[PDB]
RNA sequence: GCCAAGCUAAUACAUGAACCAACCGGGUGUUCUCCACGUGAGACGCCCAGCGAAUGAAUGACAGUAAAACCAAUGCCUUGCAGUAACACCCAGCAGUGUUGACUCAAUUCAUUCCGUGCGAAAGCCGGCUUGUU
RNA sequence: UGCAUGCCAGGGGGCGUCCGUGAUUUUUACUGUGACUAAAGAAGCGUGACUAAAGCAGUCAUUUGACUUGAAUUAGAAAG
């Protein structure tokens, strides 16, 4: 099997200069999917900064100092994808791995209670041995026990800490969902409708905050909430509100501006 | 004979001073003996733990559909 | 139970269904156990195939081949195999530097269940399956 | 607090309607229903009557079978007054 | 050494593949089993993942299934009588799925008076021994079931066809289901 | 590149753990206790009942019409059918409901089989204290 | 752990979901949108590395830190 990863071929989200070295840390397999995962190693030394370099980076991981999901996590190659949540005890920062909505993985700031949530989208689900229902979540955990109204596409809120669900979020219209893939990543909108194409994908059709319609592959999607006030879980800054490119680049003008 | 420390009793070799004894393995200590019985009370704790669970599920199944039952009933009975 | 087909055993083996027990859910209209599953798609399932007396091991409906893949359609253009059918895709393709078509045309080989009958000419609607020799990728699950 | 009385285990296929009758020997026994499930329903006089019953009934052997019995909250004047509704349909139903 | 791959075949034109790259491990074919009948002995193989099959080289006893009575036994092979491949895997007596053979039929025999209290001759099951409980339970079984005509002259005879269902080649067994119906009378037909 | 003989380890190799310790099913006894003069009921005895694998049988649903009698059995009502998930106690709701676009798939029950080519609590190691046959 | 179940009544229509039966059954190209689609390279926004080829940096206070810093957007045949 394949062992290194080219910097080049290195996802883009993880913003690694390709004059910097030939290699980037290959992502073990895991929880998360190589190619929509950010690794520890990446997260502790290019976003946090807490190591200037690899071997801080292994000095700070192998001690046990970063949990991910309430358990440390000592390789730097640890997937650590969407929904995520990384807390530091020696210095308490508690953020949540999300998109924002130019599609890049975004860092938002958890608070205590905050950190014991997380939500899992089902994506299979199957009787085990002994007839007991299982649900196969995004991040690759398996529920042995669901809510018996559980269905592919719903998403799970989890407590990571007392390893049990505490609710569910059923995929219907109406719903507020974000988007974790394609062009329309990091967008949040809400289901108008979901155009069911046998064997083919199935295709979903949002609508944001503002009324802009946009539409993408019935898996990109990840319910959040039962509408778009209500939200189980914190979201960027942006909200999910695609903005302008034109309206966004004479705002930045006249913020630099006005700082000057 | 059984119930006998058997550390006494180990070999040692003298160089020119030194006493090189060799260090005793398989030899069952009372720490040892509790870490060996913790793993057994640990495996049926854990199966009794997914039989509650199981017999909890099998409740919630049990119940709603007991619900359904007590609801039309209730419906033709006021019919 | 019941007596010997003639006319469906001459295969010097035994023909017969994997999914029943032919000489004992699947009771066909003639009284008969018969094995019929129904493919997805929005495909209907033919009636020879729920009351029929063929066996076929790679029917996509009284069988274990499964449709799953592209859905192409095609026109008939050789009915000479047992039960294999050749299949003509014709289409047009662009010739960038002259902004103008050409005929081009495609050949498949296609297991033909004996549910059809399809003649040269007609045009049916395929399903792609496992492969089910040298050059079959596909099954017959329409004719138009 | 009630007249009715839960008995069980009471194996019908295995024992005749007279032959339960003799552990409730020296009590005034008004209706008595014997079921499927291996239990009978027992309507006695007073609620004292059936008190004093059950304080030494639990736990004694009747017919090879250890007793178990404890206060039924069902009462016997909701049969009656169920009854003849059930009874005038059962008319009307003839009606139809 | 052996392979599975499609390089060394014609094309449906008819032209010549020309090969660019060496026989891999993963298109490998082994040679066959050739499973003849005798004392048992098999021999395992390794396989891709780790995994073993069991190449079975001789075996005369198997576990068959009859079907209508839902029960199996475990019964010794006696022969190998058809063959649809061809006559010569029946005259070397080789074992492959799908061939019919003679099995012993003295414990289908046994199980029948067991469960239906019926002598089908008349070690040796006594009926008369049976406790009232279960003469009782064969009364309810008898009046359902009737044995076939055709099953029954076999089982007198000892020896009852069968059809293997199992691949002796790859998991080393014999497995197999005793003959019914139309099936039956098909074989018996080419069978003279 | 190499023999031969002497030692000695294991997380190498081999062997092997009853009671504690449950739920559930199938087949049986010329076993007894009761009912009826056998779709009888209940105890006790015996043979098996784990994961995975093999063959066979059955499940893996329904969704093209409205009411009456009769016989047998059995439920209840009382001494004739209103009406009611199912189940002959010890569990009166301890799955009547897996999934897919589609399955001979997932999983469950029954019968038989596994013979080296499967299945230890590695019969393992290290830490803390409070220093503990839980 | 019935710790459950019901409490406007009605008829009449309006829908969602799944299945069955029925149109003497209508596609393809083209065109408009939308979905999906690695970087490097190309186009391009922002940014006085002294300029530039570049790079994706950095900037501003003077701080035990702000900017909840930035790294925008496109095109990329044909077929699907
Ligand atoms: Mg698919
Ligand atoms: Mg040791
Ligand atoms: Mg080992
Ligand atoms: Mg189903
Ligand atoms: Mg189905």
């Amino acid at each position: 099997a394949k062992k290194h990863l080219k910097r080049l071929y290195a996802p883009k989200d993880w913003m690694l200069s390709k004059l910097t070295g030939v290699f980037a840390p290959r992502p073990r397999p895991g929880p998360h999917k190589l190619r929509e995962c950010l690794p520890l190693l990446v997260i502790i030394r290019n976003r946090l900064k807490y190591a200037l370099n690899a071997r801080e980076g292994e000095m700070i991981l192998r001690q046990g100092l970063v949990h991910v999901d309430n358990h440390p996590r000592r390789d730097g190659k640890y997937p650590a994808g969407f929904m995520d949540v990384v807390e530091i005890p020696k210095t308490g920062d508690r953020f949540r791995l999300m998109y924002d909505v130019k599609g890049r993985f975004a860092l938002v700031n958890l608070s205590e209670a905050e950190a014991q949530i997380k939500l899992m989208k089902v994506v299979n689900l199957y009787t085990a041995t002994g007839r007991v229902p299982v649900a196969v979540t995004h991040d690759g955990h398996r529920i042995r026990y669901p809510d018996p109204h559980t269905s592919i596409g719903d998403t799970i809120v989890y407590n990571v800490k007392e390893k049990k669900c505490v609710d569910l979020i059923k995929n219907r219209q109406g719903k507020a969902v974000i988007v974790t893939g394609g062009a329309n990543r990091g967008r949040i909108g809400e289901i108008v409708k979901v155009e069911c194409h046998p064997g083919a994908f199935n295709i979903a059709h949002l609508k944001d905050a503002s009324g802009a319609e946009f539409a993408t592959r019935a898996a990109n999607i990840f319910v959040i909430g039962k509408d778009l006030n209500n939200l189980q879980v914190t979201v960027p800054k942006q909200q999910g509100l695609r903005m302008n490119v034109i309206q966004e680049r004479e705002e930045r003008l006249i913020a630099a501006e006005a700082r000057k | 004979s059984r119930t006998e420390d058997v550390r006494k009793y180990v070999v040692r070799r003298r160089v020119v001073d030194r006493l090189k004894a060799p260090k005793i393995q398989r030899l069952i200590t009372p720490r040892v003996k509790a870490r060996r019985a913790k793993k057994a009370k640990d495996a049926i704790a854990k199966v009794r733990a997914s039989a509650a669970e199981r017999r909890e599920y099998l409740r919630l199944i049990a119940s709603n559909r007991r619900a359904l039952r007590q609801r039309d009933h209730s419906k033709k009975h006021t019919r | 139970a019941h007596a010997v087909d003639a006319t469906i055993q001459h295969e010097k083996a035994y023909q017969r269904q994997t999914a029943v027990n032919e000489n004992m859910k699947h009771v066909n209209k003639s009284g008969h156990i018969r094995y019929s599953k129904k493919i997805g798609l929005g495909f209907k399932t033919p009636a020879k195939a729920l009351n029929g007396k063929y066996i076929d091991r790679k029917c996509p409906f009284t069988s274990n081949v499964v449709i799953r893949g592209r859905i192409l359609r095609g026109v008939v253009h050789s009915t000479k195999m047992h039960r294999t059918i050749i299949i003509r895709r014709n289409y047009l393709h662009f010739i960038k530097k002259y902004q103008r078509y050409q005929k081009r045309h495609k050949s498949l080989a296609v297991h033909c269940s004996p549910a059809f009958d399809p003649k040269q000419g007609d045009e049916v609607v395929i399903g792609q399956c496992r492969p089910l020799s040298k050059t079959i990728r596909y099954n017959v699950l329409e004719v138009v | 607090n009630s007249s009715c009385v839960f008995v069980s285990p009471i194996f019908r296929p295995s024992t005749t309607k007279a032959q339960v009758m003799e552990l409730f020997a020296g009590v005034k026994v008004q209706r008595l229903r014997m079921y499927r499930q291996n239990f009978a329903y027992a309507y006695l006089d007073s609620p004292a009557a059936a008190k004093k019953f059950v304080e030494e009934k639990n736990g004694t052997e009747f017919r090879g079978h250890t007793l178990r019995v404890a206060l039924s909250a069902r009462s016997l004047e909701k049969l009656r007054a169920r009854q003849e509704a059930a009874n005038v349909v059962i008319a009307a139903h003839r009606h139809y | 050494g052996i392979v599975r791959s499609r390089l060394h075949k014609r094309k449906i034109t008819g032209g010549k593949t020309k090969i660019h790259r060496k026989r891999m491990k993963a298109e490998l074919g082994r040679l066959p089993a050739n499973t003849r009948l005798g004392a048992r002995r098999v021999s395992p193989v390794r396989a891709r993942g780790g995994n073993f099959k069991i190449r079975a080289l001789r075996l005369d006893t198997g576990n068959f299934a009859w079907a209508s009575e839902a029960i199996a036994h475990r019964v010794r092979l006696l022969d190998v009588v058809y063959n649809a491949t061809s006559n010569e895997l029946v005259r070397t007596k080789t074992l492959v799925k799908n061939c019919i053979v003679a099995v012993d039929a003295a414990p289908f025999k046994r199980w029948y008076a067991k469960h239906y209290g019926i002598d089908l001759d008349a070690d040796k099951y006594d009926v008369n021994k049976a406790s009232p409980k279960l003469q009782r339970e064969w009364t309810r079984r008898r009046r359902n079931h009737r044995v076939e005509k055709a099953i029954a002259d076999q089982l007198r005879e000892g020896r009852v066809l069968a059809r293997i269902t199992s691949r002796p080649g790859q998991s080393g067994r014999a497995d197999g289901i005793l003959l019914e119906g139309a099936e039956l009378q098909f074989y018996l037909k080419r069978l003279e």
